[PDB]
C-alpha cells in the first residue's frame, strides 16, 4: 500500500487570496523510464460526483480554469490557486494512480472566513 | 418458408460483422434437432461421436471474398469480434479458390456418453463465421449470395438406451 | 489445378499454380551453432506460431493510391505470436506473404507488391521528427496519398516518392511481384530474417515493410462492383526466442 | 463530459444481496471500471477495479473473501456483488471509469445502499 | 470407437408394443359386445407407425401375445361359485370366413387356428410367418387398386395379415363376467429396404398419408443468436 | 450491451402512500444453474454517493428499513415501499450486475406534492 | 447381481356382500428399470409398457422369482460417495446417480365385483 | 544417509532412509487402452504437474487434536495444477504424500497419518445437511475437536469418531503410517487413483482425505519449544485429462 | 475421550505396582469387543485361533526402564505380585534397547471352537504388566510416558456358523 499526506489543516484563509498546498507522498511517484509523475489533485462538490483539477502534475485538465496550477516532482507534489473563490467549496484530495491500490488523499474543506 | 436453409451473404461494405453462429448440440439445439442426424439421435438416451459440417457457396462464378470459420471448445465463450476469433481455432475460407469447406467438429467430453435430455448449455461448443473481407463482384454479377450448410455423422458414433422420441405427442389411436 | 495447405492444423488455405519468389535466394531456417553472441540456447516455438494469420481485406478503388504494413508489428495482437512477442525479449523469424485479389475478367489494373527491408521514412515537416503512432497502426493498413502531406509529425505520403525519398519506379530492386489482373490474381513472397545481429527486440525494431502500390488504376463499367478486395495472409516460419531457464 | 448512470439507490435489508450496476458509453478495450466508498466517517476507499479488454478482477484486502465482481462487456452492465452485508457499509457508491491505463477522468452519479435491521 | 450393436434393425424394431385393448362380456347383451375383433395392421399406433415408416419395404414374422383379465359384474343374481373361465382366440388368415356374431359357424372352421385358454396359466402366444403373396410388406404404395387409374389410392392388397377374434367358451347362466384383452405385437427376423426421411407433420388418418403443412423446425431469436449466455463470475473475472 | 427500462415517469404521488415500481429489462437476468436474479434497486442522495436498497431482488441489504421490498423474477423486476417519506429524496435506479457492462437504470426523482 | 423373490398371501375382507365363490386371484409384478415410466395410479398406461418386464402369478403355485444383472453405467456400486451432484459444489451431498436399481410395483390383475380381497 | 530428490527441475527435497507405504499394493500409472468409456485420447501433462507442492506448516501443541485435508481440492490454487483443474473437465492422478516433523530428542508424542478414500462426513445437526464451506478450505487444515460440535451446517468434529461415525482406533485399516518421535520423524504414502469410473471432475469429487491424529499427546519441559512443526508435501503422479481437439 | 487408548506410565518411584492387566477373550471382553478383530469375530458363533499383541512405548528418546509382561494359562489365576508373575511365563521388556514388544498369545482349548456367547470367565487367560524397575530420565525430559497396545490376528483362525451381530439393536426400518 502506498499513500500520501496532505496539509495538516484546511486552507482557512480569506476569499480572493492565492492558496498554496502540498501533498507529501510516502514513496517515489516518478517512473524514470518515462519521467512521468503519477498523481492528480482532486475536487469533490458536496453531494455530487468528484472531479480532479490537474493530472500528471504538469498537464492541466481541459476545461479547468487557469487559476489552478499543479507542480511538484518526485515524492512532493504541490498546487497553487491565484484566486480562491467562495463557490469552489469542495474537498481537495491528492490522489495517486501509480500502482495498486489507487489511494486517495486526506481531504481539505473550504471553510468560511468572512 | 424455404428461406430457413439459405444463409444470407450481403455485399456492400460489412466491416467485420458476423455472418452466422450457432452451438454444437445435435438432438437438442433447435437448429439440429429436425435433421436426419438429430432425429436419429433423439431415439437414443445416450450418444457420442464427431460431427462433420460442409459449407457450400451458392453465388456467381465471378464473386470473390473470404470468410473466417471459428470453433470454440466446450468450456469457452463465443468470440465477440474478429480478432478474438482469429486467436482461437479458425480456418480462412476463400470462395475464389474453393467452393466448399469441410470442418470436422471433434468430441472431447469428460464421460463417454452425452444425453439428449441434458442441461449442458455453454458446455457444448460454438461455431461462428466472420467477414474477413467483403464480397467483390464485377459489373454484371449480383452483389449478394447464399451459403448452404450440411451436417452429418463422422466415422465413429455410439448410441445406447433406446427410448421413445419426443417429437410425436399424441397418444390417441387413429380412428 | 488447385492446392490446399494446412498449417497449424487450424488453418486452411487454397491456391492455384503460380510463381513464388524466394526472398534474396535463401530460405528461412533455424539458427545454427556457427552464429551467436549469447549463451542460453534459444527455445523454438513452432506448434502455434506456424499458422496462417489472415489480415482484414482492403478495398482497391479507382482513386486509391497504395498501402503499407510494418512487420513484425502487424502481428502484435495476433494470437500466440503476440504472446511470444510480449513474454520474450529477443526474437527471430521469417515470413511467407500471400496476397490475393478477387476481380472478374471485366476489370483491369496492375499492382506492385514489394518487401522493403529497413524502410526508414521521413517526416512532413523537415525540421521535426516522426512519432510512433504515425508510422503504423497495429494491423490496419496505412494509406499513401496523391498530394503532399502537411502535418507536423506525420510521415510524408506522396506515393511517387514512397516515403523513403527515392523514385517509386525503382522499387523493383527489392523482393517483389506484379499482380496484373489480366493474367495474374495472386502473389507469394518468402522473406527470411535480414539484420546485422542474430536477434533483436520485436517492439523496438521494424524488420521490414510490405507495400502494395497500383501503377495502372482500376477501371470498370457502370454495372459492376465498385471495388476489388485484396486479402493478405502471413505465416511465420522458423521462429526463435531466448531461453528463460538457468544454465 | 459524457454522462454516467447506475442501477440506483434501493433500501435493502441485512444479509440481502444488492447488485450495484453501472451503465457505459464507451468501448471495452484496455480500459477500466471501478468504484469507491463515500462515507464521511470512513472517507473514500476503493472497492475493486474491473478491466474490459484485460480479463482482470481484483478486490481490496479489506473486502477480500467477502465481495465479488462480475461484468458483461456486450451487455454494457457491470456487477459488483457483495456478501455478508453489514449495516455500516452504507455509502454513496460512485462509478469511476478510466479510458486510460493510469487516470481518473469521469465520475459516476451516486447510489445509496443504506439498510435498516 | 464404441459399439453400434444397439442400433441394428433387429435391436431397433423387435420391441414388443401394446397395439390393442378391448373388452367383451360373457352374458346376454348386444351381440357385438360378446366378442372382440381386430384387423392386424401397423398404421393405428402412431409411435409404432413412425418406426416402421423409416423404410419402404419390410419382411418379418409376427409374434402375438394376449393378456386376458376377467372380473365379476355388478347386478342381481351374482354367481356364488364358478368353476373357471375359458377363452377362445382365433386367427383368421386372409380370405378365411369371418364371424358376424358369437356362437356362429365360423368359430368351428378347420382352417382357422385357435387357442383355448384357461384362467390362471401363462399368457397365450402365437407366431405367424411371413404370410403374403409378394416378397415384402410395403409401408408406402404409390398407385391404384385397378388398372383404370381409379379406385382407392394408396391401398395394396399384398399386405393383408388377417384378423384376431376372441370370445368366451363358457355359457354362463348366473350373472355376467366382463373380460379385458390386451394384445402385444412383436416383429422377428426383420429385414428392411430403401430408407426414407422420418415424418414431420402429425398424423391425421390411418389409411391416408394426408397432412397439414408444418414448419420445418423450431424458431430462433436471430441468425447469430447462440443459445443463452453466462454471467460474470470467478472464472470470467 | 444489456440495459433495463424503469417506469416512464417519477412516482409523483402524495407523501405517506405506498409506491410500486417496475424495471423492464431488455434480456433475461436469471441464471438457471443458480436460480439467481442479478439486479438491484439503487438510491442516490443528491450531492452524495449512491447506495442500493435490495440486491438479488430477494435479499434486502442489511441496515435497510423494512419499508422497501424488492421482487420480480426473470426479465421483470419490481419494488414496493409501504411508506414513502419526504426525507428519502433521491434518484431511483434499477442497476444490473449480470454481465458486462454493469449498466444503470433510467432514474426516478422524488418530486414535491404537498 | 440381484435375485428377488416375492411371497404373496391373500385373505378375504370382512364387510357386507362377501364373495361366495371366487375362481382364483392373479397378481402382476412389474420391475421398472432406471428411467422407465412409473405408475402414478392403478389401471394406468405404464402397467402395459413393453419396456417393463412383468410376472403374472396365480395363487397356489411356487413363489415368483426374478434376477436382475449388474445394471449401471459405472463399473461398480459405491456405498460411500464423497461429493456433489452438480459441479458447482452445491446440491445434494452424498448422492450418486450411478447406483440406481429401479422400482418394483405389484397390483391385482383381477377386477372384483363382490367384496374386497386384501 | 541423506537423499535428495529433484522433480520438475524446480523443486528440491531431502529425506532420510525410511520405510515407504505403496498404497493398496499398486503403483500409480497411466491409463491403458483396456479401460475407457470415452473417445478422445487423454492429453498427458507432466512437465509441471509432477513437482513438489509444499503446503504450509502447522503447529503441533499439547492440546491439539488433529487435522484433515481433502484431496484433490487442496491443490486448487497451486500453480499449474489448478490451471489444469480449471481448464479441463475430466481428470485422473495419483499422489505422493510426505509428512515431516521437527522435534528434538527431549520431546515425545505419537502421530497417525492415514489416507481415507471417500471419507463422507456427517453433520452436527442430524436433521440438516452440510455445506461445501464447512467441509474443507482451499489449502488450510481443518481441525478436529475434543468436545461435541453444535453448529447447524458444520461437520461433527469429535476426534474419537473421526467425523465418519466409526471408531478412531480402527482407522489403521486404510493406508497409514505412524510417526513416533522417539524413533521416526517422517512418513511417506503413495496413493493411486481409486474410483469406480476411469475419470471424474476435480471440483465435484473429493478423491480422498488425509488425516493426521495424535494418539500420544505432546509433552516437554518448561525451557523448550512450545510446539512441533509439521510439514506436508504433495507431488502428483501420472496425471491425465481429456482432449480438447477434434477427431 | 481419547484417553481410552493411552496406557499411562507414571514416573516417581513405583515399587512393584501393576501397570495394567486384562483377560484374553476377544469378542466378549469389554476391551476387545469393539476392535476390528472382535467385531469380525462377533459375526460368527464359533471361532478359534491365536492372537498377536504389540506394545509400543510413546516416550522420550532419553527415557530408560524395564517392564515385566506376564501371561497366565486358561486354568490359572492372575499373579498378585511381581514374584508370582516372574515364576510363571514372563518376558522382560527393556524400553532402552527396544521400542516395541510383540507377544503371540496361543490357543490351547479342550474343544476346537470357542463361542462368543459363552460363560467361561476365569477360563480364558490373563495378561498383566508389572514395574520391574522405574522410569529414569535425564534433566529436561518429561517424567511420565504412554504405552499403546495393538491386537490382531495370527496366521491361523477358523470361524463357523454365521449369525447376526449383537451391536446393532434397533429392528425399526429407517423412514
Amino acid at each position: 500500500y502506498i499513500e500520501a499526506s496532505q496539509s495538516p489543516s484546511s486552507l482557512a484563509v480569506s476569499v480572493g487570496e492565492k492558496v498554496t498546498m502540498s501533498c507529501k507522498s510516502s514513496q517515489s511517484l516518478l517512473y524514470s523510464s518515462n519521467q512521468k509523475n503519477y498523481l492528480a489533485w482532486f475536487q469533490q462538490k458536496p453531494g455530487q460526483s468528484p472531479k480532479l483539477l490537474i493530472y500528471w502534475a504538469s498537464t492541466r485538465e481541459s476545461g479547468v480554469p487557469d487559476r489552478f496550477t499543479g507542480s511538484g516532482s518526485g515524492t512532493d507534489f504541490t498546487l497553487t490557486i491565484s484566486s480562491v473563490k467562495a463557490e469552489d467549496l469542495a474537498v481537495y484530495y491528492c490522489q495517486q494512480y501509480y500502482s495498486y491500490p489507487y489511494t486517495f488523499g486526506g481531504g481539505t474543506k473550504l471553510k468560511i472566513k468572512r | 418458408s424455404m428461406e430457413a436453409y439459405r444463409i444470407p451473404v450481403t455485399g456492400g461494405d460489412q466491416l467485420h460483422t458476423q455472418v452466422f453462429g450457432f452451438q454444437m448440440q445435435p438432438g437438442l439445439n433447435s437448429v439440429f434437432k429436425r435433421t436426419l442426424l438429430g432425429e436419429i439421435l433423439n431415439y437414443y438416451a445416450h450418444w457420442s461421436g464427431s460431427v462433420k459440417l460442409t459449407f457450400v457457396f451458392c453465388g456467381s462464378a465471378m464473386a470473390t471474398g473470404k470468410f473466417l470459420l471459428a470453433y470454440s471448445p466446450p468450456g469457452a465463450s463465443p468470440p465477440q469480434n474478429r480478432k478474438q476469433a482469429m486467436l482461437g481455432t479458425h480456418v480462412i475460407w476463400d470462395v475464389g479458390l474453393q467452393s466448399s469447406c469441410v470442418l470436422c467438429i471433434p468430441w472431447i467430453s469428460q464421460t463417454h456418453y452425452r444425453l439428449v435430455q441434458q442441461d449442458e448449455y455453454t458446455s457444448a461448443g460454438y461455431v461462428t463465421c466472420w467477414y474477413q473481407t467483403g464480397l467483390i463482384v464485377p459489373p454484371g454479377a449480383p452483389p449478394s449470395c447464399t451459403i448452404l450448410c450440411f451436417a452429418s455423422a463422422c466415422n465413429d458414433f455410439s448410441v445406447r438406451n433406446l427410448r421413445d422420441t419426443p417429437f410425436i405427442e399424441q397418444t390417441q389411436l387413429l380412428q | 489445378r488447385v492446392r490446399s495447405i494446412t498449417l497449424g492444423n487450424s488453418t486452411i488455405t487454397t491456391q492455384e499454380c503460380a510463381n513464388v519468389v524466394v526472398g534474396y535466394g535463401v530460405w528461412p531456417s533455424y539458427l545454427q551453432d556457427n552464429e551467436a553472441t549469447a549463451e542460453d540456447q534459444p527455445t523454438q516455438p513452432d506448434v502455434a506460431t506456424c499458422r496462417f494469420y489472415t489480415l482484414d481485406s482492403i478495398q482497391w478503388q479507382k482513386e486509391s493510391d497504395g498501402w503499407w504494413w510494418k512487420f513484425p508489428e502487424a502481428l502484435k495482437n495476433m494470437g500466440l505470436f503476440g504472446q511470444n512477442m510480449e513474454y520474450h525479449y529477443l526474437g527471430r523469424s521469417g515470413y511467407t506473404i500471400h496476397v490475393q485479389c478477387n476481380a472478374s475478367k471485366f476489370h483491369q489494373g496492375c499492382l506492385l507488391v514489394v518487401c522493403v527491408p529497413e524502410a526508414e521514412m521521413g517526416c512532413s515537416d523537415v525540421e521535426r521528427e516522426v512519432v510512433a503512432a504515425s508510422l503504423s497502426s497495429e494491423d490496419t493498413a496505412k494509406s499513401f496519398s496523391r498530394t503532399e502531406s502537411n502535418g507536423q509529425h506525420t510521415v510524408q505520403t506522396v506515393v511517387y516518392n514512397a516515403g523513403m525519398g527515392v523514385g517509386v519506379g525503382n522499387l523493383t530492386i527489392f523482393p517483389h511481384q506484379w499482380i496484373n489482373l489480366r493474367t495474374n490474381n495472386s502473389a507469394t513472397i518468402v522473406m527470411p530474417y535480414i539484420n546485422s545481429v542474430p536477434m533483436d527486440n520485436m517492439f523496438r525494431h521494424y524488420n521490414f515493410t510490405l507495400m502494395i502500390i497500383p501503377f495502372a488504376k482500376l477501371e470498370y463499367t457502370e454495372q459492376a462492383s465498385n471495388y476489388v478486395p485484396i486479402t493478405v495472409t502471413v505465416a511465420p516460419m522458423c521462429a526463435e526466442y531466448n531461453g528463460l531457464r538457468l544454465a | 463530459e459524457v454522462q454516467l448512470q447506475q442501477s440506483g439507490p434501493e433500501l435493502a435489508r441485512p444479509w440481502a444481496s444488492v447488485k450495484i450496476s453501472c451503465q457505459a458509453f464507451y468501448t471495452f478495450s484496455n480500459y477500466g471500471m471501478q468504484w469507491v466508498k463515500q462515507s464521511p466517517g470512513q472517507g473514500l476507499e476503493w472497492i475493486g477495479p474491473f478491466y474490459p479488454g484485460n480479463a482482470d478482477t481484483s478486490y481490496n484486502q479489506k473486502f477480500k473473501g467477502k465481495a465479488t465482481l462480475t461484468a458483461d462487456k456486450s451487455s454494457s452492465t457491470a456487477y459488483m456483488q457483495f456478501s455478508s452485508l453489514t449495516s455500516e457499509d452504507s455509502a454513496v457508491y460512485y462509478c469511476a471509469r478510466v479510458v486510460a491505463t493510469t487516470d481518473f477522468d469521469y465520475w459516476g452519479q451516486g447510489t445509496t445502499v443504506t439498510v435498516s435491521s | 470407437y464404441h459399439s453400434r450393436t444397439e442400433s441394428s434393425i433387429e435391436n431397433f424394431l423387435c420391441r414388443a408394443a401394446c397395439v390393442y385393448i378391448a373388452t367383451y362380456a360373457s352374458a346376454g347383451g348386444t351381440p357385438t359386445e360378446r366378442y372382440a375383433s381386430w384387423r392386424i395392421n401397423t398404421r393405428q399406433m402412431v409411435q409404432l407407425r413412425r418406426k416402421f415408416e423409416l423404410f419402404t419395404y419390410l419382411r418379418f414374422d409376427m409374434e402375438i401375445t394376449f393378456v386376458i383379465t376377467s372380473t365379476q359384474d355388478p347386478g342381481t343374481q351374482l354367481a356364488q361359485d364358478m368353476p373357471v373361465l375359458t377363452h377362445q382366440i382365433m386367427y383368421i388368415p386372409p380370405g378365411g370366413p369371418v364371424p358376424n356374431s358369437a356362437t356362429d359357424f365360423a368359430w368351428q372352421s378347420s382352417t382357422n387356428p385357435s387357442i383355448f385358454w384357461t384362467e390362471g396359466c401363462a399368457p397365450a402366444r402365437m407366431s405367424v410367418p411371413f404370410i403374403s403373396i409378394g416378397n415384402a410388406y410395403s409401408n408406402f404404395y404409390d398407385g391404384w387398386s385397378h388398372f383404370t387409374q381409379e379406385g382407392v389410392y394408396g391401398f395394396n392388397s399384398l399386405n393383408n395379415m388377417g384378423h384376431i377374434y376372441v370370445r368366451h367358451v363358457n355359457e354362463q347362466s348366473l350373472g355376467v363376467s366382463t373380460s379385458t384383452l390386451r394384445v402385444y405385437f412383436k416383429p422377428k427376423h426383420v429385414r428392411a429396404w430403401v430408407p426414407r426421411p422420418p415424418r414431420l407433420s402429425p398424423y391425421v388418418k390411418s389409411s391416408n398419408v394426408n397432412f397439414k403443412p408444418t414448419a420445418v423446425t423450431t424458431e430462433r431469436k436471430d441468425i447469430n443468436d447462440v443459445g443463452t449466455l453466462r454471467p460474470v463470475g470467478y472464472t470470467n473475472h
